[PDB]
């Protein structure tokens, strides 16, 4: 990272950034992912399982 | 730093304080050293192959097999 | 700077040989006959009182009639 | 001054020069003494149930299918 | 000592709060009934005699 | 200068002592007395055979322990009524 | 192969301490850190033999106090209910165990570190593999005695020795109640194993003679070991020590804090399940201190201005919500929000740990700002962290909160209904300190000082492994054990967790919901985020500072002093305790009062009476 | 055939011996007085080997004549209990020699003279079936002990120390003689065996009971009677003051097991709440003097007080584990406070302050000490693993199986036994460090260092398994409960 004027801020290194972006993403897609297929089961409508 | 040779020669502090002599000869045992350590190794010795010697006679087993051959008649 | 034993500072001396010796504090006042009666005449009397009635409740439980002790 | 004291476990910083070659006798230690453990304990871990599938662990054990009765204890 | 004046203002509400769920009386309120099992409430599974 | 069995010392009865008047022998009332806790100790001996059967038989049933070991627990609750020195309902020996 | 579980950490532990010289600071880092793996690849082995190979495992070594029908052996219990504390246990450690080389490469006394840590493995170990009260009671006050040797990690801090006393202290009188059950048991069993119990636990119904007044049998024993408890889950009673005890080093914090001396005092009652439920009386109180702790702890939390202090609130109001749980013959949503939180509390102390030692080794709200750009790997792993603790819907913490707070709701006891309501409360003030972390720090101007701004040096990679996986776990775990543990009767848990006829509410309570109420907390948790978002971010002109005259400064007190209790008790009981030990014990019964028979008392007398006998 | 008589004859041929052997020769002195310990405590250990854990009878028993109708003799045996002891004693003597040996040529041979002397004195009192012959060597401990405590004291206020303790035994020990004077009138002989059988009166035994805790009340520190072990033991040699609470704390205690609850049955069930209440208090009341202390040795002895009056609970409680409870208690006590002490003695013999103030920081140095004296706070911190928590645990199991009231008070013991030793260890060893006062100190040598392995071992060995303990005198403590009644 660039210095400043008292923030000389050293930029994270190459696996701290991408490694952290990649492995949220997950996560984030996984919400979606259990809010689909499983998402109808507590919504109160839908009942899943033969109903 | 998993690589690099520790900067030590020999482990800091003397055991029991006791300062090593010159090399080549012996540590000089101490006048009590000699008594205490042969009644050490015999009383290990007296409590490993005295007490794993003794019959196993007590109230225990005894009762043991004598209930053993007591609860079995219940007819 | 060759000496093992500590200094033994002036001020540390008298209060610890003073705590040793109380006898002469502690013979007659007023808050003392208090705490004497209410702590080495009361609650010994109150706990084997306990104790007692314990062993009486455990008797009638059972049945059998409670010893004079 | 912490040269002088023994520091039985190991002084604050005790960094010996073949601290790899000690690493790999107190490994080798710690697995010549396992042996026993894992030996003594093949005589004992009585289990009567049958699990619903084969597990790894017929080959160093037999206690286990065998004390189903509970009347000659 | 102050303190303890607002010890048992801390600790009141608690109990306080506790005695408000006896005024409502959930117990009554409830939308299903006891439920029973078959064989005398499944009494030879739970002990009693065979 | 024992035989590397088991001892047995005497099992029948005491002839010596009387209970009208415990001491009236004491040379018959010390056997008496060591023959109280010799038998007792049978009792305490064969509770805990019989407690390690009731233990078995948890460890082998599952979860049908409540109507498959109630005639062992029944042995068992008993044999604590009047088994060594442990409550004050002491044994009727 | 099953006493290479236990015994490997000890003996890692014993050669570690006995020959630290003869290992540098990494040898032993390298060295039991690898022996508490593999002890963790073996607990992984036994949890797929056991858990899903169902048939339970049994041993007994050898008679420990062979005395008259009060047969205490080395015996352990290897049951499905305690294989899943050791894959707990086992991994949680062997994760610090890594998560610590890095943080001590520069503290100077490391191979302690690791002796300790393996100390403390192998006591809990020996407590959960345990199957007699007495012979579990040493896993009890081994772990203590290990909380104390890791917080007192610090000779020269005056605080931690302090703190490690207090904690010590507190400890026993709470396990005191425990100690008392195990004899109390005893007293009507005549025995102290837990199969011989099990089998005939319902059978008692008498009474007896305790000291005051005759009271219930089975209650006062499962009374007692809830006091037990009490002091190894910072309940209501004596939950003193937890808020002070982070004065030692951050990776056993990790592991004692909020991960495993956590699971202590619920697996108490998780263990002996058919003991608590054959007396109702002793469930109500549980609920009720359980209730009122989570609560406590919850709205305690808010105030405080620190990384570690805040979270050991937090980690106090899941201990009370996991006590309701086990307070309501639900034990099943004990075990399971048991098994979520040492994952998704562990990652979020990590996290603490690693922003903390990489900040010039700083742990405060009100000076240090925002830094979430400057690294986002830690970060990220606490936002996973923190979405779990608040249980965000469809992830790992919600499958347990969700769950927990339906099952108090749906039991109608006058305990059910109250600490329902409390922890429907609690959940507001969970979901908004948690965001109050995440917005005081990271997410606001940077307040620090200029010089550590410059001195930043991201979470080394050693370190970061032990996060990910947690992250890993905390992210699926919740999906993988909802159906397969609480499904409305699984056959896996056999013996293990025994659940009466009679409270048995768990099909209704997913069956039954009415819909308005399950979908609620998530509720309090937005509204916890738009109030602590509004304050906290924006609207602070007047909502964070407030000046007034009276009743608004004393409520800052009232929490930040935690209802004052360090003040009242140890007023009114530790420094009463200490005043009459030398005002009274040493004043008017021993020294100065009886000792008118000693030196000075009849020295005298014969001064006089012996003198006036020669003329 | 390695019988009573030797195990005796031993250490009076090593006094004698050492007698007549110039003061010069300090080389021979301490080696020739050190073998003939260990010879002895080898003989004794010979004796574990052929104890015959089966009888209900006592085991090797010399008989010597003492009065002209052999109404009266020297009676010797053991029967389960007095063997432990017998052990113990003889174990704990050479570490005497040991810890008193670098400054041995200030001592002279008259220090071994009295430890000796005491020894053999000590090993009679333990195995001796006769009443009066053991109420002899029960107060015939007196001299060696005065002599140790006046002749070897750390400081000049020695001379009142010794006269309580002195005193306040004698006392005790006449009102005893005088019980002893009315059972052998009324009976007519004092052997064990015979007095057991007869038929006494209730309202002889109350007396007799009364008669008897008038001096067993003294050796095990009760509440009326516990001024004298603080003040004559803090004031006594580190080889000697360790006895004190090793052997010389264990007489009464002891002797209520042997010459109190089967001599009396229907007077200890009568006196029960008594001595119930003496002590619950005594456990509450002593710990809580042992806060508000400054001395090292003083609140090691205070510890001490506090479990005596725990093993007294346990004693009195008769039951088959009781009593069993209370020996380990008593064993394991002996280990930990005898080992306690020799580590609050090594700062003396160092320093010489015997002051927390000063002491403060011992783990930056002396580690090795540091680690012995954690471990050895943690055996008197009452944890489950060392042989203590065995010893308490039955304690608290017999207690409780007759009074529930009893048993929390109790237990309130070892609540409160976390309170003053462990604020010790992290006052003394694990404090700010302070060049002020401690300029400088050294660590345990060679001898110290060998000094605490056989208590460790000792320690974790009873600890872990107490099987062997408890089987060799399972038989003797049945026989001791179950007497006088037969249901
Ligand atoms: C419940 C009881 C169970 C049995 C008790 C043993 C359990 C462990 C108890 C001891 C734990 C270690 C506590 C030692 C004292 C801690 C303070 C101390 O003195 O530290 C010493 C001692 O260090 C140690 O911790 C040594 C630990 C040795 C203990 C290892 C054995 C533990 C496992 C045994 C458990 C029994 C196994 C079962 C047996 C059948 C030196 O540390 P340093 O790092 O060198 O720092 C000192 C500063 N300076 C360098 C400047 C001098
Ligand atoms: C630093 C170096 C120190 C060196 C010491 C050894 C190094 C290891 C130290 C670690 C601690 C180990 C301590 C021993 C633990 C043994 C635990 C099991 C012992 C046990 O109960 O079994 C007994 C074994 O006999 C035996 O053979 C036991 C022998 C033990 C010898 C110990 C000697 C200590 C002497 C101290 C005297 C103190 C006196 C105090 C009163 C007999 O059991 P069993 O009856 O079932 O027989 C079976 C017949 N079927």
């Amino acid at each position: 990272g660039i210095t400043y004027k008292g923030v000389t801020v050293h930029t994270p290194k190459t696996w701290h950034t991408v490694t952290g972006k990649g492995l949220c993403a997950v996560m984030w897609f996984w919400i979606l992912y259990r809010a689909k297929q499983d998402g109808p089961v507590v919504m109160g409508w839908r009942h899943p399982w033969d109903g | 730093r998993w690589a690099t040779p520790g900067h030590e020669e020999r482990p800091k502090g003397y055991f029991m304080n006791r300062t090593p002599p010159a090399p080549g000869q012996s540590r000089k045992w101490e006048d009590w050293e000699l008594p205490c350590y042969i009644t050490s190794f015999l009383t290990i010795v007296i409590l490993g192959v005295g007490l794993n010697a003794k019959p196993d006679l007590s109230i225990e087993t005894w009762a043991h097999q004598k209930a053993l051959e007591r609860l079995e008649m219940e007819k | 700077g060759g000496g093992m034993e500590t200094n033994k500072n002036k001020f540390i001396e008298d209060w610890g040989s003073a705590r040793e010796n109380l006898e002469h504090n502690f013979r007659w006042t007023r808050r003392n006959f208090a705490l004497i009666g209410i702590f080495g005449i009361a609650l010994p009397i109150i706990v084997y009182k306990g104790i007692v009635k314990d062993f009486h409740m455990q008797d009638e439980d059972a049945g059998r009639p409670h010893r004079k002790f | 001054f912490r040269a002088k004291v023994w520091s039985m476990t190991g002084g604050p910083n005790c960094r010996p020069k073949h601290w790899r070659r000690n690493t790999a006798i107190a490994m080798f230690g710690v697995f010549l003494v396992c042996i026993p453990i894992a030996k003594l304990s093949a005589k004992l871990e009585q289990r009567p149930h049958m699990p619903v599938r084969p597990i790894p662990s017929q080959i160093w054990c037999k206690n286990f299918g065998t004390k189903d009765d509970y009347e000659k204890e | 000592y102050e303190a303890l004046a607002w010890l048992s203002g801390g600790l009141g509400f608690f109990v306080g709060l506790g005695l408000l769920a006896v005024l409502n009386d959930k117990a009554s309120k409830v939308p299903f009934t006891p439920r029973v099992y078959p064989y005398d409430n499944l009494r030879v599974e739970l002990g009693g005699e065979p | 200068g024992r035989k590397k069995g088991l001892p047995e010392f005497e099992e029948s009865a005491p002839d010596g002592f009387d209970p009208e008047n415990p001491y009236k022998d004491p040379v018959a009332m010390v056997e008496m007395r060591e023959h109280i806790v010799r038998e007792k100790w049978i009792q305490i001996e064969k509770a805990k055979i019989l407690r390690e059967k009731v233990k078995w038989c948890y460890r082998v049933e599952g979860v049908n322990h409540y109507q498959k070991c109630r005639h062992l627990v029944q042995q068992y609750l008993d044999s604590t009524r009047g088994v060594g020195w442990g409550k004050d309902h002491r044994p009727i020996s | 192969m099953y006493l290479l579980i236990v015994f490997l950490p000890l003996l890692g532990s014993s050669v570690a301490g006995f020959f630290g010289r003869f290992l540098g600071s990494e040898g032993s880092a390298i060295m039991t850190t690898t022996c508490v793996s593999f002890s963790s690849i073996l607990s992984l082995i036994a949890f797929y033999e056991v858990a899903l190979g169902a048939s339970a495992c049994y041993l007994r070594i050898a008679p420990w106090i062979s005395s008259e029908m009060f047969d205490a052996s080395w015996g352990f219990l290897f049951d499905s209910l305690t294989v899943v504390m050791l894959i707990v246990v086992t991994f949680i450690s062997s994760l610090v165990h890594l998560y610590s080389i890095s943080y001590m490469s520069e503290d100077p006394h490391s191979p302690r570190f690791m002796c300790y840590l393996s100390i403390f493995t192998f006591f809990m170990l020996m407590l959960v593999t345990g199957d007699n009260f007495l012979q579990l009671f040493l896993g009890w006050e081994g772990v203590g005695l290990a909380s104390y040797l890791l917080i007192h990690f610090w000779f020269t801090r005056l605080q931690a020795d302090k703190a490690a006393i207090k904690a010590m202290l507190v400890n026993r009188v709470g396990d005191f109640g425990l100690a008392l059950g195990i004899l109390g048991c005893f007293t009507l069993f005549q025995t102290v194993d837990f199969s011989t119990i099990f089998a005939c636990a319902s059978v008692p119904r008498n009474s007896w003679i305790f000291c005051n007044m005759r009271l219930n049998a089975i209650s006062l024993i499962c009374i007692l070991l809830f006091i037990g408890a009490v002091g190894k889950s910072a309940q209501i009673g004596l939950h003193t020590w937890l808020p002070d005890a982070m004065e030692g080093p951050t990776p056993v914090s990790a592991l004692i804090h909020a991960a495993t001396m956590v699971t202590a005092g619920v697996f108490m009652i998780a263990r002996c399940s058919p003991l608590f439920e054959y007396s109702p009386t002793a469930l109500i109180v549980i609920t009720f201190a359980g209730a009122m702790t989570s609560f406590l702890a919850a709205t305690t939390g808010i105030l405080q201005n620190d990384l570690k202090r805040v979270i050991a609130y937090s980690t106090c109001s899941q201990l009370g919500y996991m006590i309701f749980a086990c307070g309501i013959s639900n034990y099943s949503v004990s075990v399971f929000h048991l098994m979520n939180h040492a994952f998704f509390k562990a990652l979020l102390f990590l996290s603490a740990g690693s922003v903390i030692h990489a900040m010039s080794d700083e742990q405060d709200m009100r000076k240090m700002g925002g830094l979430a750009s400057s690294f986002p790997l830690t970060y990220a792993m606490m936002l996973i962290g923190s979405l779990s603790l608040i249980g965000f819907p469809f992830l790992t913490g919600f499958y347990s909160k969700d769950v927990i707070l339906e099952l108090a709701y749906t039991k109608y006891t006058i305990s059910g209904n109250f600490a329902f309501w409390l922890g429907s409360v609690s959940v507001l003030f969970t979901s908004y300190y948690s965001f109050r972390l995440l917005f005081l720090t990271f997410l606001v101007p940077t307040n620090s000082f200029g010089r550590d701004i410059s001195r930043c040096h991201d979470a080394p990679i050693p370190m970061a492994i032990p996060l990910i996986l947690l992250a890993l776990g905390s992210l699926f775990v919740g999906y993988l054990a909802k159906d397969m543990m609480i499904g409305l009767g699984t056959n896996f848990w056999a013996n293990s967790l025994l659940v009466l006829p009679k409270n048995e509410i768990l099909a209704e309570s997913e069956f039954a919901a009415p819909t308005i109420i399950k979908l609620i907390p998530i509720l309090f948790s937005t509204l916890g985020a738009f109030v602590a978002y509004n304050v906290n971010l924006v609207a602070d002109q007047f909502q964070r500072a407030f000046q007034t005259s009276t009743f608004c400064n004393r409520l800052y007190s009232f929490f930040n002093k935690r209802w004052f209790f360090d003040q009242v008790l140890n007023d009114f009981l530790v420094r009463s305790f200490l005043r009459f030990g030398y005002e009274v014990s040493f004043e008017a019964l021993d020294k100065g009062a009886i000792e008118i028979l000693g030196p000075y008392g009849i020295s005298y007398t014969f001064r006089r009476l012996a003198e006036r006998i020669s003329q | 055939y390695f019988n009573l008589s030797g195990l005796i004859l031993c250490p009076v041929l090593g006094s004698i011996i050492l007698l007549f052997i110039p003061n010069s020769r300090i080389r021979l002195i301490r080696l020739i007085g050190l073998c003939a310990s260990l010879i002895t405590f080898l003989y004794s250990l010979v004796l574990w080997i052929q104890f015959d854990s089966s009888t209900a009878k006592f085991q090797f028993v010399e008989s010597l004549r003492w009065l002209p109708y052999e109404n009266i003799n020297f009676y010797l045996g053991i029967d389960g209990i007095s063997l432990f002891f017998v052990i113990l004693t003889t174990f704990l003597i050479p570490i005497c020699i040991l810890v008193g040996w670098s400054g041995m040529r200030s001592y002279g041979k008259e220090y071994i003279i009295a430890f000796l002397i005491c020894e053999f004195l000590m090993i009679a009192v333990f195995c001796m079936l006769d009443l009066l012959l053991f109420y002899v060597f029960f107060e015939s401990v007196l001299i060696p002990m005065f002599i140790i405590i006046g002749v070897w004291g750390s400081r000049q206020r020695k001379i009142k120390a010794a006269y309580q303790f002195f005193l306040y035994t004698l006392l005790g020990s006449l009102f005893m003689l005088l019980a002893i004077l009315l059972i052998l009138f009324q009976t007519g002989t004092t052997d064990l065996q015979i007095l057991l059988t007869t038929e006494f009166s209730e309202r002889r035994q109350i007396f007799l009971w009364i008669a008897f805790f008038a001096s067993f009340a003294v050796k095990v520190p009760m509440v009326p009677v516990h001024i004298w072990l603080p003040e004559a033991h803090v004031e006594a040699p580190t080889a000697g003051s360790v006895i004190l609470a090793g052997i010389l704390l264990k007489f009464g205690t002891y002797g209520f097991l042997r010459f109190s609850i089967p001599m009396f049955p229907e007077a200890t069930l009568c006196f029960t709440p008594f001595i119930y209440t003496l002590s619950a208090i005594a456990i509450i009341y002593t710990s809580l003097t042992t806060l508000r202390q400054i001395d090292l040795k003083k609140i090691i002895a205070y510890s001490s007080v506090a479990h005596m009056n725990l093993v007294t609970i346990g004693m009195f409680s008769l039951n088959i584990q009781g009593i069993g409870g209370s020996i380990l208690l008593m064993l394991s006590h002996g280990l930990v406070s005898s080992a306690l002490f020799l580590c609050v003695g090594v700062l003396y013999d160092r320093h010489k302050t015997r002051l927390v103030r000063y002491y403060g920081g011992l783990v930056s140095t002396m580690p090795n000490f540091s680690t012995i004296f954690f471990f050895f706070t943690l055996a008197n911190m009452s944890l489950p693993g060392t042989s203590s928590f065995i010893g308490e645990f039955l304690i608290l199991v017999g207690a409780f199986q007759r009074n529930s009231l009893v048993a929390t008070l109790a237990a309130l013991g070892m609540i409160l036994g976390a309170a003053y030793s462990l604020w010790l260890y992290n006052r003394v060893v694990s404090g700010n460090l302070k060049p002020d006062f401690l300029h400088k100190f050294s660590d345990l040598n060679g001898r110290e260092v060998f000094i605490f392995i056989p208590f460790l071992v000792g320690l974790v060995w009873m600890g872990v398994y107490p099987k062997v303990f408890l089987d060799c005198m399972h038989t003797s403590v049945s026989n001791l409960v179950q007497h006088g009644k037969f249901h």
